[PDB]
């Protein structure tokens, strides 16, 4: 079949990220943080349609032993049933450490890099992601990092089948309990 | 009334509505569970000591 | 001869029987 | 993860393919080989150069990508929904599906699986596959192999696999029996008769 993934975004500035982590430490589910640490690449493949096919590829710097991960994400639904989270197409594969030579032999051509670096937290099927975007230059080593802004980013994300509707419901409410601190919305990827 | 008025301020910066379900039982269990392993142990060893007392005696 | 052997040995598993119970206990 | 040995029986100048199927699992079954159950093997192509889609039925959570001399891919079974996906920069190259499909017999640590090879509706080959189970190491137990093939096969009996052909000490793979596995369906697609 086919899944869904509906999504809320939101930053913080990073000299009041203890209270937030601490209010998410009380408000998630019994579980010790995690501090994960991934590098991202983004392939491009740009044919004869105007719209060029993007793919997303992750690894993991902190723990090996784990494999690498593909991503494709579709254009969001402008469908009137739900209206308060991003609603997307998204397929996911667990794919073995040889990914870039196979994609690069397909036809795809690597745009730019970065790193996160941040916590994450659970609270029932919610995935909550607070993290830091840094920046890649000299591409071949993954050392020349310097930090983009002065805030960190906050994700709100649900992964679920077609239909499996009040769920943004749901996602709206948990969001309200972080009012104070962060302020949660759909946000459109233009502009 | 200064004290006062700052900490409304503090509490109103703090306050979110639920009820904070973390908790600490299952490391106490673990640690029951060890104190009374001892106890068994402490128990056979007396056993043992008393069937050799008496057989030393005679 | 035999017979002292076992009497000093199942002392000796005694004592030191002892003082594994007091250690123990020492808890 | 053990060695294997992938070949082509010919179908012996005459009768069918059915006759010499069960002329082979006769003498496996007199030889002291017990059933275990069946398998399958497909195989589909892709054009926007060639790339190859498989699956097979021993590893039932996997997806094997192949080029003719490129890398391998072996991901998990959503792979094929991304192609699903694409539908404007590859073709399926419909008229161009191909399965093996058999039982498989089991005799002390060997695994026997005798197939036939169907264009979809109509039959044209038979393939045979051994392989070993505690040995890694390609071409370290390669007589054992020649040994057991020469028992139950006489005649016909194929030797040193392409694959092989790296001479060095690496660790025997489950990519290579997709690699001999395409060699193969390559050469039946194109004697035909």
């Amino acid at each position: 079949i086919n899944m869904m993934e509906y999504l809320l975004q939101g930053s913080v500035l990073d000299h009041s990220l203890e209270s937030l982590i601490h209010r998410l430490r009380g408000l998630c589910d019994n579980m010790e943080p995690e501090t994960f640490l991934d590098h991202e690449m983004v392939f491009l493949l740009k044919g004869q349609q105007a719209s060029p096919f993007v793919l997303r590829a992750r690894r993991s710097m902190d723990r090996a032993g784990a494999p690498w991960h593909l991503r494709y994400l579709g254009q969001p639904e402008m469908g009137d049933k739900n209206r308060h989270a991003l609603v997307r197409n998204c397929v996911d594969i667990a794919t073995s450490e040889n990914l870039t030579d196979f994609l690069m032999e397909m036809g795809f051509r690597m745009d730019h890099e970065f790193v996160a670096k941040g916590h994450l937290f659970r609270k029932g099927i919610m995935k909550i992601m607070v993290y830091k975007i840094f920046r890649i230059l000299v591409p071949g080593n993954t050392d020349s990092t310097e930090a983009l802004s002065l805030s960190y980013l906050v994700e709100l994300s649900v992964v679920a089948p077609a239909g499996q509707d009040m769920v943004s419901d749901d996602m709206k409410n948990f969001a309200e309990q972080l009012k104070p601190l962060v302020h949660l919305e759909k946000i459109d990827p233009k502009r | 009334e200064a004290e006062l008025s700052a900490q409304i301020r503090y509490l109103t910066q703090v306050a979110t509505g639920q009820p904070h379900e973390g908790s600490s039982y299952s490391s106490r269990k673990d640690c029951q569970m060890a104190l009374k392993r001892v106890d068994y142990a402490r128990l056979k060893l007396s056993d043992v000591a008393r069937t050799c007392e008496q057989m030393l005696e005679n | 001869n035999e017979l002292q052997r076992k009497d000093a040995l199942v002392q000796k598993h005694l004592t030191k029987l002892r003082h594994w119970q007091q250690v123990l206990e020492d808890i | 993860m053990g060695v294997t040995c992938v070949s082509q029986m010919p179908v012996a100048e005459g009768k069918s393919v059915q006759q010499t199927v069960e002329l082979l699992t006769r003498k496996l079954e007199m030889l002291g080989a017990e059933k275990q159950g069946t398998f399958c093997v497909d195989c589909e192509t892709y054009h926007t150069k060639l790339m190859y889609v498989m699956h097979n039925s021993e590893y039932p959570l996997s997806c094997f990508a192949l080029f003719e001399n490129g890398p391998c891919l072996i991901a998990d079974t959503n792979f094929d929904v991304l192609m699903v996906k694409l539908k404007g920069f590859f073709q399926s190259a419909k008229a161009s599906k191909i399965e093996t499909r058999g039982t498989r017999y089991q005799y002390c640590d060997f695994l026997v699986k005798v197939g036939t090879v169907t264009m979809g509706p109509s039959a044209r080959g038979i393939s045979v596959e051994v392989e070993y189970g505690p040995c890694v190491v390609a071409s370290d137990c390669w007589s054992l192999l020649l040994e057991f093939l020469q028992s139950f096969l006489g005649s016909h009996t194929p030797g040193a696999p392409a694959v092989f052909g790296n001479r060095h000490d690496a660790v025997y793979g489950p990519a290579d029996t997709m690699v001999q596995y395409m060699e193969l369906f390559n050469k039946i697609r194109k004697q035909q008769q």
